[PDB]
């Protein structure tokens, strides 16, 4: 009973939480990349238009 | 000098135009009020100035005047028993001049110019003096304050003032080339003070906390980091170190933390006793306070001021403990400034040079041979405040790569009021092997073996906890259950320490050694009894268990008798069990 | 000062920001008046000024503004608030204008709303124990006068009720500390940011029933009020509180309804300004801004008044690691954290003691302040309750029937603790009553298990039965 | 020579100089301020209007009116010579031992030209590190890249010093072998503290290992660009020695985590958009250009072997640095925090460790015929023992089978005698002897992985007869 | 504008046992019904429209299926008003901006519905307002802010999303109208996480 | 270009019982293999190269380890072709890249290999194409996309990773060549997570 419970309820649940956390972290990474691209664009615009 | 006008204002950042010729990291007076600022970017005719004071009310066109010098501190007699702001301004003088609030543009000398000091010369005319040599002696709270030659000054002595009372502005020594040496000199806070040679770590920095002094020791010239979430004990640990450590001089840097925590020191330390000199504890303490609601640009300045003062007192031949209440606030201030600079940020918005700055700050510690030939040391204990308790954040990881000891605090332990709440699994110390000869000479010949036995017992308990969380403690065998119970005893009776208890606040090395010896003797007797069928359920009910549990609260001078009686009872109780 | 200068030439309006191009005269942080073609006037603050243009954050909404007929006029170089002792009993909006229909306050002084940092040398040790009447606060998370003790709440949790109960029941105990025997009530400064009508009506009716309105100053920014003006509300409230406490010797209790709503406005301004963010998009300077707000409480050497802050904030998704509660915990002197699990069980007030903390508790308890056994009893309660929670965790794996007698005793202790110590309803308990209940609960455990308590205290107080207090 | 005084911008590590189109990309320059102090810098971007220079050290004294820039070298080159043995350098080639600068036989670009794959040959000879857990179970082969995975508190520096002190080739076992082939150690330390620096200096000087070693020591407070350059200078020296003087060179890179952090910081300082988890998108290629400089070349007697060392940031094997290192390198040596805390040194855990090239460098005529089977049997027996160790906690020792108790004793003896060798320098014969003595604790016939001939030849001996200490 | 806001003291009877008993909403109150797809948000809101004791029902189809709007338009005329005996459609106002209609009009639909509800409250009626999904309105705000190149706060939403939601939900309440009579607005907003 | 792509009617016979019987691949089909260490992948790959019913073998090494690439370049010339008895190399083209070669070459290796295979197919032969690690090729593609400052999808890979993989794999197939003859390209790709 304990083996079945661990193999069916516990481990898949922990795996699902791991997947969810990974997805959230990857989302935050993508947003940070977007922000960095915008910052670089602004820097280039200022430098190339009015120094 | 270079004199410009304000072109743009946005928070702590001011852009001044007409500043061609100004140098980087020079100090500037901003506005008609002469607010102290620092140049951090040069671009054509303009200079980017971060202001160490509030900028509300400033207007475009106000003058900006460069002093042509970087940020510097006055190093001399009069720094002990005092509290300073981020840029080394005495807060008592500000309170006298301003009131209960801190206003802008207050100009006060770091060292009092009116107080007289009993000068005692040591050099004579014609002597060749070099950087770091001792020119004379001045008494300060039972210390012998040494008037050092500035590190970059050489020459031959032309004349010396005779013994008497003088202010710090008096030119006590005049060299042949005409330069006048005073009781104090200035030093740029961003330049590390030179030393003759670095030394290997061989003596411990006794913190007075059992877990830190035994399991994760830090050497006298070493560096330690204590990260943790909010409420985990970082401030209480650092203040316990300031109260109880065996350092001659303590420099406490309150970088971006609560002002009530600085008030705590200011109120309590004068009434406490220095562990070695016998006088008031505040006489050996220097406080640098830049609270969280003080200007953000001054946090880095406060850190550098503290480290420079620590280096100066090391150069005088003392062993100095430096406590940085939070380097995370310094990192946040750097991020705030980089936001105004519109730089491209590194991970989590911090500027890329954050790791270089942290490494440069932490590398200033160490036991050295001073330029004057004496031996001094600086010990740095920096607290880290990761956001959300996430130890994977850039500042914590950067600090992990340079410190010798890592004291990780655990939120779960703090929730259950288990203090100092050190996460034993996540903590480590790299000074353990180098300090073993000192332990053998000064504590006991077998002290390292006892410490290793305790560490092995904790590792075994950590291994068994995985099974315990799976099947429960009652499913183990008697030997494994004994390991679990002995680990609980170690955690509750040895690792735990109440910083606010009248006795348990400080622990000597020999008292900790005695507690470890009692615990290990009890464990050995229990394993012997278990090996001959004695039930564990009755071993745990022995009153000697309570005796070991309460051995923490026994005073130092009463402890040896208590330890002898406890050892006798340990032998007798297990003799009684068949 | 007496002359009025107008700035046309507005070149950009978007969100909360407005750009004016020939305003080098405007000072940094200056308050301005924005007038449109219809004659309506709105307020704003200069957040960046240069030779070529200035950036102004608009406190109200920008509907109806145009680039051809709108003008900007300077009100004052530094944001100031007219304060007076007459502010007691008055109600103001988020920008300090009267909303009770009474004439405007005649100012005794005009003070900068940002205030100034207190000199740590001028500060005093917060030491006076405040009896809030709630056992989980009085015994385990003691509040002292001059503390910053926020409440960490959730979406459905009764934080407003707990704050109202504290304001109603809070009192010092001069008989215990030996201080001057006086019965001066707390003056209450109430700052509401983004408060809904449902919560606002409850607060108003509670203050009216307690009769505390005559001693209260109210700054109300409602959820339908402009968002950007929330930046000013805590600052005006704390300016009034500091003025009262440190010029007229009042003991002021400050309640800030939702710091989450303040942080939302801060994030809006930061995102409009492209600031480098912290976590979850909040500006990097959020810690410094929240510090400038929170650090305005405390006590001062030589002065008799005090400022005590009880901010309230809703933790998003009950997450303690969210940036708002995280930074608040890093700044404030402990926190009172509510538990949704306790709330769902009918326990009020649903204060969870384990994540709660009081940093200044050690200063206000002990011999000569409350009682000699206070700290040790608190520590023993914490250890025993944590043990009970761990045994609850173990029960879910091995079942209750497999427990030993020590584990069963700790489980019963945790249950009785939650049902009798935490659960007190609307009753007002003295510190002696709370300590009696705590000792009755501790008597459930064997006398040898109380390692945190000295043996003399155990001899004095151990053994009393819970039935003797009631039933 | 020509001076560039048209400085128009200084901020952080960067400065812009106008009318400098004569400066080649990547060139090294000298920055002189108004006080006469000279700073170093590298050209990171050149255009018709201005050149961008990333400055080493801080920019405190610099101003736009008195600063000048002059060229040092178009390409960063290192003067190499056989006299570099016994010398210490700061990571950019400057001596730090107080001895006179070496006279270069030639100056080589520190950047690595890729080896032609058709020129490489198969690694087939082993290196004796003197550590049983490496030599027996995870053998290092000449031309291999075998990293060591450690944690923050683990003694990786001690193991690095021990390997550098004890490493040697064994030509007497190679059938007949070259009676003497030169062996050298190149030690590259990146981002180390002063304590680690002093430890390494004492370790190399106290035993004479310095005489056959070249040290490139970059400190934590040194400029980060020097940290970037340090492994490339070390590998330039290693390649020069191995493929122009037939040396067998062992390269030890003391902390690749510090190198990767420096790479991230440099990338951020150059306004590059990072890849996964904030690290540069080209981090894999950079790590490959470092690692792939080792190997054995057809028609050459010399060899280059690398042992990179890296601390996993949170013991996370999936972190980008250890992940990419495992992508490029041939296996790994994993240190165990449990073994370290149990008092075992060196704390090498055999179960997660692996050497991918081990089979090609052991056996008859290389080390000994029984090496491979002995290592397999040790691995299987140790895994069995560590599992029975967890089982005995719940079911007790009496409930165990007799063979289970034998495995239980074997695991403890293996940890105490094989892994826990201390500072001993063990020959491969001594390590195999200890392994056979440990296997003798098991009953004969339970040794499934070993042939009957080897069992008959070596089984039977006791631990007491050959151990260093009881 | 209203004369005064009053504390809600009479229940908004939805006709569903669990909502009316375990989790009641008052007549001037607000409620949110978040749930995944297929969980019953639309059926609950249409049951509220059919059976609630409100005088006037304003249903806002913000970015939802057109089949559901047709569903309402077809059955409601044949159903009976609980408190007047006439056709159920006679007390109903429908605002429909389906998912394939222009996105920017999703934001307009919410304001139109709430304003019509406020008007009927000002007439002294008790009004129930159903927002079929405020998540589609949030998506429209996100798209507009993306076109404005504004810095997103979290998950791409503009930082003022919470302010807009709060301003929308604060329009509900039991009030004294400017005409001196009694009216109320109840808002039940559905969320589609 | 080809005249017409044919259906997967005839099998690709690798000479291995398990592959040919249990999990057959059609001539012109595509198969994926994982390369775990210690699985004998190289023995099976070279056995497939030796014994398949393909006239020409094209082997693509995209960014392999230096020593593994050396293993391939040393072992392959020693293989014998059973059809003639001479070296197997006389009917194979080897494309070799190590991890330290330019990322552009590592990214273009599979397209070079598939183009050569398509040319030999257009000559009327049956070609077996083996890509030793498409994971390394994907790493090179990810690096190139990062250098282009493109927003990543999932674990740092560009959103067009699947499109490029499809463009590589769909070039396989049995066709009627422009010359009227029949030829095929069978691709066996390898993945190393
Ligand atoms: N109270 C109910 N009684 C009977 N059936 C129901 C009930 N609630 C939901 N259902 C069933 O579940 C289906 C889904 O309900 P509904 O259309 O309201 O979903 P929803 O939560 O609004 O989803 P979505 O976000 O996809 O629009 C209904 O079509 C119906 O078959
Ligand atoms: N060693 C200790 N002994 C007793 N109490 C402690 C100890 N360490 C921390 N605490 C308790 O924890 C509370 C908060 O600790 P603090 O130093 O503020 O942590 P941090 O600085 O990390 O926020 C203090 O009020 C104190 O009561
Ligand atoms: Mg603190
Ligand atoms: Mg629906």
């Amino acid at each position: 009973r304990r083996v079945n419970a661990l193999e069916q309820v516990v481990i898949p649940g922990i795996r699902a939480q791991i997947r969810f956390i990974q997805q959230v972290l990857e989302q935050r990474e993508r947003e940070d990349t977007f922000r960095l691209k915008r910052i670089k664009g602004k820097i280039e615009a200022r430098e190339a238009e009015e120094e | 000098m270079i004199q410009g006008v304000i072109q743009k204002i946005a928070g702590p950042a001011v852009i001044a135009k007409g500043m061609l010729g100004a140098r980087m990291y020079d100090i500037c007076k901003v506005g008609e009020e002469g607010l102290v600022g620092e140049i951090i970017r040069l671009d054509g005719d303009t200079a980017f100035v971060q202001v160490y004071e509030d900028t509300s009310g400033l207007k475009v066109g106000e003058p900006v005047v460069s002093t042509g010098l970087p940020l510097a501190v006055e190093l001399g007699p009069g720094m002990l028993n005092g509290i300073y702001d981020g840029i080394q301004r005495p807060l008592e003088r500000i309170r006298e001049k301003t009131g209960i609030y801190i206003t802008r543009g207050v100009v006060v000398h770091a060292l009092d110019r009116e107080k007289k000091w009993a000068w005692t010369p040591m050099v004579k005319p014609g002597d060749e003096v070099r950087g770091g040599m001792v020119l004379g002696t001045v008494p300060e709270f039972g210390f012998t304050h040494k008037i050092l030659v500035p590190p970059d000054v050489r020459g031959r002595v032309k004349e010396v003032k005779p013994a008497g009372e003088y202010t710090v502005e008096e030119p006590v020594v005049v060299l042949e080339d005409g330069t006048e040496l005073k009781m104090y000199h200035t030093w740029p806070v961003r330049r590390a003070r030179p030393v003759q040679r670095k030394l290997d770590p061989n003596t411990p920095f006794l913190t007075g906390m059992r877990i830190l002094d035994v399991l994760f020791p830090v050497a006298m010239g070493g560096t330690a980091a204590i990260p943790g979430p909010f409420g985990s004990g970082k401030t209480v640990t650092q203040q316990s170190l300031a109260k109880w450590s065996n350092a001659d001089v303590v420099v406490y840097v309150g970088c971006g933390e609560r002002g009530n925590e600085m008030t705590d020191v200011l109120v309590e330390f004068p009434e406490l006793t220095d562990p070695k000199t016998g006088g008031p504890l505040m006489h050996r303490t220097v406080l640098i306070a830049n609270t969280s609601n003080m200007p953000v640009a001054a946090r880095e300045a406060s850190i550098y001021v503290g480290v420079t003062i620590a280096e100066y007192f090391r150069d005088q031949g003392f062993s100095v403990a430096l406590m940085a209440d939070s380097t995370s606030r310094w990192a946040e201030a750097l991020r705030e400034i980089s936001s105004r600079l519109e730089e491209m940020p590194a991970e989590e918005g911090y500027p890329p040079y954050l790791a270089a700055r942290l490494a440069a700050f932490y590398e200033r510690a160490g036991k050295v041979i001073t330029l004057g030939g004496e031996e001094g040391a600086v010990t740095i204990v920096g607290a880290v405040s990761p956001p959300g308790g996430d130890m994977s954040e850039p500042v914590t990881q950067s600090t992990l790569r340079i410190v010798g000891a890592f004291w990780r605090l655990d939120a779960s332990l703090a929730f259950r009021r288990h203090f100092p709440a050190i996460n034993w699994n996540g903590s480590y110390s790299l000074f353990t092997s180098a300090l073993d000869p000192w332990y053998r000479e000064n504590v006991a010949e077998d002290y390292p073996e006892l410490r290793d036995a305790i560490s092995e017992l904790l590792q075994r308990e950590a291994g068994l906890q995985e099974i315990v969380q799976l099947v429960g403690p009652d499913a183990l065998q008697d030997a494994e259950r004994l390991v679990i119970e002995v680990g609980r005893i170690i955690r509750e009776d040895f690792l735990q320490q109440n910083a606010y208890h009248e006795v348990d606040a400080y622990c000597s090395m020999k008292k900790a050694y005695g507690i470890m010896k009692m615990i290990l003797a009890f464990y050995k007797e229990a394993e012997a009894a278990i090996k001959r069928g004695v039930s564990i359920d009755e071993i745990l009910q022995l009153p000697v268990l309570e005796r070991i549990g309460r051995a923490r609260y026994v005073s130092e001078e009463e402890f040896p008798a208590y330890f002898e009686e406890a050892m006798k009872e340990i032998q007798g109780a297990f003799k009684a069990l068949a | 000062d007496l002359l009025k200068k107008e700035y046309t030439g507005i070149t950009y309006i978007s969100g909360p920001l407005l750009f004016v191009e020939n305003a080098k005269d405007l000072a940094y942080g200056a308050i301005v008046d924005i007038k449109d073609g219809t004659g309506r006037v709105r307020g704003g603050q200069v957040i960046e000024v240069s030779e070529e243009y200035a950036v102004i954050q608009v406190f109200e909404e920008t509907t109806g503004l145009d680039l051809a007929t709108t003008s900007v006029s300077l009100v004052e170089d530094v944001a100031r608030l007219g304060v007076s002792k007459e502010m007691l009993g008055r109600r103001f909006n988020g920008i300090g204008k009267p909303i009770d229909g009474l004439p405007p306050i005649t100012p005794e002084k005009r003070l900068p709303i940002t205030g100034l940092p207190l000199n740590p040398v001028a500060r005093r040790k917060p030491e006076q124990f405040i009896q809030t009447g709630i056992s989980t606060i009085d015994v385990m998370n003691t509040l002292v006068r001059g503390q910053k003790l926020p409440i960490f709440s959730g979406s459905g949790l009764p934080a407003n009720e707990i704050a109202a109960q504290i304001a109603r029941q809070a009192t010092v105990r001069p008989d215990l500390s030996g201080e001057g025997e006086k019965e001066e009530p707390f003056a209450v400064v109430f700052a509401a940011m983004g408060i809904t009508q449902r919560e606002l009506s409850y607060f108003i009716q509670e203050f009216e029933r307690t009769g505390a309105l005559s001693r209260s100053v109210l700054f109300l920014n409602k959820a339908d009020d402009p968002t950007i003006e929330r930046i000013l509300t805590p600052r005006m409230a704390l300016t009034v509180a500091e003025y009262l406490a440190f010029e007229h010797d009042y003991h002021v209790l400050v309640i800030l309804t939702d710091m989450t709503n303040y942080c939302e406005a801060l994030r809006e301004i930061g995102a409009a300004r492209e600031e480098i963010p912290g976590r979850r998009g909040y500006p990097g300077y959020m810690y410094t801004d929240l510090a400038t707000i929170y650090e305005r409480a405390g006590v001062v050497e030589g002065k008799k008044g005090s400022v005590t802050q009880i901010p309230i904030l809703s933790m998003p998704d009950d997450d303690r690691t969210h940036p708002i509660p995280d930074l608040t915990g890093y700044i404030t002197e402990g926190q009172i954290q509510l538990s949704r699990e306790l709330h769902r069980k009918g326990i009020y007030p649903p204060i969870d003691p384990l994540p709660s903390l009081s940093r200044l508790m050690n200063n206000g308890v002990g011999k000569g302040k409350t009682r000699e056994d206070h700290k040790q009893v608190s520590d023993q309660l914490y250890s025993a309750y944590a043990n009970g929670v761990d045994i609850r965790k173990l029960v879910a794996i091995i079942g209750e029937d497999a427990l030993t007698e020590n584990d069963r005793r700790y489980l019963q202790f945790a249950d009785a603790f939650e049902r009798f110590f935490i659960n007190q309803g609307q009753q007002n308990r003295s510190i002696e009553e709370s300590l009696q209940i705590a000792w009755a609960l501790l008597s459930m455990l064997p006398q040898g298990e109380l390692k945190r308590i000295s043996k003399d205290h155990i001899g004095k107080y151990y053994g009393q039965k819970l039935e003797e207090i009631w039933g």
